[PDB]
């Protein structure tokens, strides 16, 4: 029934991460 | 006392998560009759499903 | 010359579940109390030190 | 909550909406599709898209949507827009393929296919009685045999 | 014309006559045809020989005549007697395969292929359109996706 993979685990997370920017 | 004495062990991996999520997979299917030369109508497959415990 | 002065505070708990999406939560806000003192040092050189009542 | 029947009395057989890939089968990729298409289904095919079973004049049946086996754990639920997006609904049309039967249906080998039509949940599902309600004669679908409880694998003589 | 379309703004599509082995396909050689056999196009087995469609009345229609891609540059034509000769007319007659669609014809996916039963160039080009000129319904062959200029991929059910 369904699948196997839980949900979560079918999306990647990216590492990298976006800090907020602000007028210079 | 009694509760540890009972046999329950005792599952540290949750980390700090406030959630721990168990998934179980069960294989699905059947072997069928076959002959020398033929195409096998019974196939092996696998499913699953999921808990989660706050 | 005046001084301007700001807190930032965190927990063991939220420490580790920052640390769970591979945060380092005290450096984050080092990070932001440095960055927030240079952006405050920009703005107090263009429009000066506005006070808490306008 | 807990994990549901936690000891089966026998091995489970193929669930609905999986094809055996021995024999000459073809499931087909379709990118369009509904949302909510449940997979071990009967799934017509209307506007240019893949979309669930409901009382028509005559849907073109277009196959067996396919069970994908590493998608999302939940429901057998084709889905768009979500964390279990589906970006296609692969849809068995030839061969050799598992699907849901009628609770009431009794079918047995060599039966002609008979699928629902009706706007309910039984949508889609496979019966070898042709007085049910809905009752739409699916072109040369053979029942092969029980797979499954209320799940059958049929055999598409030609392509859906 | 000197090499049509000196630059393309996208690779050109998947040409007539051409069948795709990922599903079910079968193309079976007929050692013996009709000189003038356009490939690519549905060809019809009459008196024990492959031909390009006429002006009978109930041809037996093989299939798709494959497009033989080491053959000869040059139109896609099987030809005896040259030396561009093609012993055999192997012929595309199961699964999803490529025929060249009538320039007046829009069909879309699921649409049965009726074949030009024409005596002209326009013979065995597939159209939608029941009500076209000397077209015949190829029963069990159903448009599946515009490949090309005019080239569409068609699904044979069964064994064409």
């Amino acid at each position: 029934e369904g699948g196997i993979i839980l949900a979560r685990n079918l999306e990647h997370v990216s590492s990298e991460i976006f800090t907020q920017e602000f007028a210079g | 006392l009694t509760f540890l004495q009972g046999g329950i062990v005792v599952n540290n991996e949750g980390g700090y998560a406030t959630s721990v999520t168990k998934l179980k997979l069960k294989a699905e299917g059947g072997f069928r009759e076959s002959g020398n030369d033929t195409n096998t109508t019974g196939k092996i497959t696998l499913s699953g499903e999921s808990d989660s415990i706050p | 010359v005046f001084t301007l002065e700001g807190e930032s505070d965190w927990s063991e708990i939220e420490l580790k579940q920052a640390e769970l999406q591979n945060v380092n939560l005290p450096s984050r806000y080092f990070e932001a109390h440095a960055e927030l003192y240079n952006r405050k040092i920009d703005e107090l050189g263009y429009l000066g030190q506005t006070r808490t009542d306008g | 909550m807990a994990f549901n029947n936690a000891v089966l009395q026998e091995v489970s057989d193929l669930p609905a909406g999986e094809v055996i890939k021995a024999s000459p089968h073809n499931v087909s990729a379709f990118e369009v599709f509904q949302n909510g298409l449940i997979e071990g289904r009967f799934v017509k095919f209307d506007a240019g898209s893949i979309d669930i079973l409901d009382a028509s004049a005559t849907p073109t049946i277009a196959g067996i949507a396919k069970r994908k086996v590493t998608g999302e754990i939940g429901p057998g639920v084709y889905s768009t827009s979500g964390i279990e997006i589906d970006q296609v609904a692969e849809v068995i049309n030839f061969g050799f393929a598992t699907v849901t039967v009628q609770d009431a249906a009794a079918p047995s080998k060599y039966d002609p296919v008979y699928a629902i039509n009706l706007d309910s949940a039984e949508a889609g599902k496979a019966t070898e009685n042709s007085g049910a309600t809905g009752a739409l004669a699916v072109a040369d679908c053979v029942f092969w045999e029980q797979k499954a409880a209320n799940v059958w694998l049929v055999r598409m003589n030609k392509f859906l």
